[PDB]
């Protein structure tokens, strides 16, 4: 019995490690990728005024 | 024996609620939490329509 | 460049401030494995779990 | 309506909640939570409204 | 009863193995394409060099 | 002489604003990484996915 | 049947970010080149005071 | 509990390089645009004496 | 003797390698942040180029 609690237990918490961990870096890199976009059109925004 | 009985609290609305003692515990700390819990989407709400 | 633009640039610093607190927060999901980290999270998991 | 956790999600946020409760019947916690999140849902209503 | 015991516990792995195989192989696309659009944000990086 | 080159001016004036939006968006679009961003901008896509 | 739809609605809506970038390198320059350009026109004339 | 406070009173005190490196830029550059902008007066006064 | 020797080997490094791991939860906010900063830092100079 205590080791469907657990199996429950377990079911329950333990998140999908893989699909989040792709799915984080899904987003994460995306958000990196955008990260630099800033930064490059700072540059590109400010070397117009000369 | 009492630990597995449902045991009854009189409470600060007077009611005697029949409740496990952990269960109790449980219902307590849940109901704090979802306080917070509502919190984070409502302020979120604020939060976005604020910026 | 004076009731939405301006804070654009400012802006963008949030987007990143408030994305990279959360992936943080999620990368620590994946460390820590488990669904939730917090009762309040999802207390109704979190309570049943208890 | 832009992938918002708003009015959208706070709907549907309900129906969890309903569900839970529905799971666990017994659980007055879900009933605190529910009716919570509820009055939560409905304020939400009443405050773009006004 | 331990046998059939012994099948269902095998089945709750093989539908758990091919559910997110599912998944992985979902993933694969991401992985490679998405990867892909860092490499290239890379190869920008190269460009800037 | 003054008028065209008044007239000159003033368009590379709204010309120069007009750059600055372009970019932007774009930007705004890299943050997200989605094709678009507010309901009015394609509304069949959106409320679809509702 | 819901990670299937879940991918498809993805398609509505998400965008690559190399060309939003790539579109940007011809905007960017031709966005300065332009500017520097209008300025010629103040040039022109200021070379006539001389 | 001791590693929670560390992490509580940080918190409360974090600054990010990036930003302070990335805000600086625009602070910088453009205080820069505006010390051109001052020798520009500084060229106003010189053309006084034609 | 070996009985009661295990019985504090098994917990004490339990906890030694379990404690560690709230260390690594901590570490993690520098590693992301010692990583944004030199990913940053190295952007600073892709510019100095």
């Amino acid at each position: 019995l205590s080791v469907n609690v657990q199996s429950i237990k377990s079911n329950v918490i333990d998140v999908d490690y893989g699909e989040a961990m792709m799915n984080l870096m899904q987003v994460q890199l995306a958000y990196q990728a955008s990260l630099k976009a800033s930064t490059t059109i700072s540059q590109l925004s400010l070397l117009n005024y000369m | 024996q009492l630990q597995y009985d449902k045991v009854n609290f009189y409470n600060e609305d007077g009611t005697i609620d029949n409740l496990t003692m952990e269960e109790y515990y449980r219902k307590l700390t849940g109901k704090i939490a979802s306080d917070g819990e509502n919190n984070n989407v409502v302020n979120s709400s604020n939060e976005t329509l604020y910026n | 460049m004076r009731i939405t633009n301006k804070l654009n640039f400012t802006n963008s610093v949030n987007n990143s401030m408030g994305g990279q607190s959360a992936l943080y927060q999620i990368s620590q999901q994946l460390a820590s494995g488990l669904k939730i980290q917090n009762s309040y999270e999802d207390a109704s998991t979190y309570i049943d779990n208890t | 309506d832009l992938q918002n956790t708003g009015i959208l999600q706070d709907l549907e946020n309900y129906n969890k909640a309903w569900n839970d409760f529905a799971s666990n019947p017994n659980e007055n916690a879900t009933k605190i939570a529910l009716v919570k999140a509820s009055q939560t849902l409905t304020e939400s209503v009443n405050n773009t409204f006004a | 009863s331990k046998d059939s015991t012994q099948a269902m516990i095998d089945t709750r792995y093989d539908t758990m193995a091919n559910q997110w195989l599912q998944y992985e192989s979902i993933l694969n696309k991401l992985n490679q394409q998405l990867n892909t659009v860092t490499n290239m944000i890379n190869a920008a990086n190269n460009s800037n060099n």
